[PDB]
């Protein structure tokens, strides 16, 4: 079996209207950017002793 | 005619969740205060009394 798991988030603060303008909105908001990837698995194997 | 080999069968389970927000706010704070000689105007009356 195993276990898999992945998580995204975004954020965005800002001023109403200024902060959407083309290259001066930057002055105008706070982002915040996450990303998380996670897995784990099991493995088995036998074997006959065979002296 | 029981005991025979089985079946194996694997099982994977998915869950998946979304999220999204939204907020916006406004407000406004102003004042006046003004005299004119036995005369004024203000915002209560403890100003009224303080401009005097």
């Amino acid at each position: 079996g195993g276990i898999f798991q992945h998580s995204i988030n975004n954020s965005v603060d800002k001023v109403p209207l200024l902060g959407d303008l083309p290259v001066l909105g930057a002055l105008f908001r706070r982002t915040y950017e996450q990303m998380g990837k996670s897995e784990l698995l099991i493995f088995v194997t036998p074997k006959v002793v065979i002296q | 005619s029981l005991d025979i080999p089985v079946k194996q069968v694997q099982i994977e389970a998915r869950i998946v969740t979304v999220k999204e927000g939204n907020l916006e706010e406004l407000g406004v704070r102003w004042g006046v205060m003004s005299t004119n000689g036995s005369h004024s105007v203000g915002g209560s009356i403890e100003s009224n009394l303080w401009q005097k």
